[PDB]
């Protein structure tokens, strides 16, 4: 099972539906596509990297490494994560 | 309230930085103020002594973000088993997107210039509110 | 030993994951069942380079360590237009903003 996520620039992220509830905002806006206008691909898609890694190191045992963000990127990546409180 | 007990019966342990942050352990003394020990850099690990139900945490030694010990925010040494050392396997937490996104705006931008940055004020009061081990001690209680 | 992929065609970007063990042919499979195209009309790429259906993700230089969760490896796609093959065409993400002084 799977979801569509659309960026305002629209491109279309295919990724799992369990995955993508992490997000509370888009649990919301679900309960099979979603569209945000505000979001660049170049955001979204490092949005989709982090519901992946969430999901695999959640309660683990292993080595954790860490969540890479170039910094072109944070000031917007910033303000994607306070909407989806994610 | 949280504070070693203090019980004169040895423990030998493996400090083990299995992350990639600069580590700082902090020792919780018996009037349970945090006590600061030397680093350990990633990747590698020191065998040290301690007692048994004495009280300690870990952090970035740069930023003090709050990494985890044995899964858990508190470790606390034990009876050795076999003359074998107890492993203190320290490693990051699975930050939210917010918060590690905040790590590394402080990380780029001086706290003078928090101001001078295009947010909502909600994300202002967020990057002032540093990671701080007296914060977190306050909560646990 | 899991590996993590970006299967990616035109404006299209599939997240999903397999083993080193699994094959081509398995990431084809996944395709079909989201995109409703079946194996033959596919064509997968590393790069230039065409991957064969008998071909392991291991062999291919998809390992655990390299195709992470956190920076996933990218697996071209192209489809086959009724008679012939399409060439690989992936548009590129959008550009982020200039730094500011403060940072
Ligand atoms: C009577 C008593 O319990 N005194 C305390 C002050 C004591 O001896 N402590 C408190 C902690 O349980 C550890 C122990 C000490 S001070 N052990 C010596 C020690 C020195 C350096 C380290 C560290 S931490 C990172 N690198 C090193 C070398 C660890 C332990």
């Amino acid at each position: 099972m799977y979801v569509k996520l659309i960026s305002s620039d629209g491109h279309e992220f295919i990724v799992k539906r369990e995955h993508a509830l992490t997000s509370g905002t888009i649990k919301a806006m679900l309960s099979n596509e979603v569209n945000f206008r505000e979001i660049p691909s170049h955001v979204l898609s490092k949005v989709c990297m982090y519901f992946t890694y969430k999901v695999r190191y959640t309660n683990s045992s292993t080595e954790i490494p860490e969540f890479p963000i170039a910094p072109e990127i944070a000031l917007e990546l910033l303000m994607a994560a306070n909407f989806l409180d994610c | 309230v949280l504070r070693s007990v203090n019980s004169r019966e040895p423990s030998q342990v493996i400090f083990c930085n299995r992350s990639p942050r600069v580590v700082l352990p902090v020792w919780l003394n018996f009037d349970g103020e945090p006590q600061p020990y030397p680093t350990l850099p990633p990747g590698t690990g020191r065998r040290i002594h301690s007692y048994r139900g004495h009280l300690w945490l870990f952090r970035d030694a740069g930023t003090h973000d709050g990494l985890l010990v044995n899964q858990t925010e508190l470790f606390v040494p034990s009876l050795n088993v076999d003359g074998q050392p107890i492993f203190a396997n320290i490693t990051l937490p699975v930050y939210t997107l917010k918060e590690r996104c905040l790590q590394v705006v402080r990380s780029l931008v001086k706290p003078e210039n928090y101001r001078r940055l295009d947010i909502v004020r909600s994300l202002y009061e967020d990057l002032e509110d540093h990671p701080n081990v007296q914060k977190d001690l306050e909560r646990l209680t | 030993m899991d590996v993590f992929l970006m299967i990616r065609r035109h404006k299209t970007t599939i997240f999903t994951d397999a083993k080193e063990s699994s094959t081509v042919f398995e990431l084809k499979r996944i395709v079909e069942g989201i995109l409703k195209r079946p194996p033959d009309e596919q064509r997968l790429y590393k790069d230039d380079q065409l991957l064969d259906d008998g071909k392991t993700l291991g062999e291919c230089g998809f390992t655990s360590q390299t195709a992470r969760p956190q920076a996933p490896a990218t697996v071209g796609l192209a489809f086959r237009a009724d008679d012939t093959f399409e060439a690989l065409c992936i548009e590129p993400f959008s550009s982020p903003p200039e730094l500011p002084d403060v940072m």
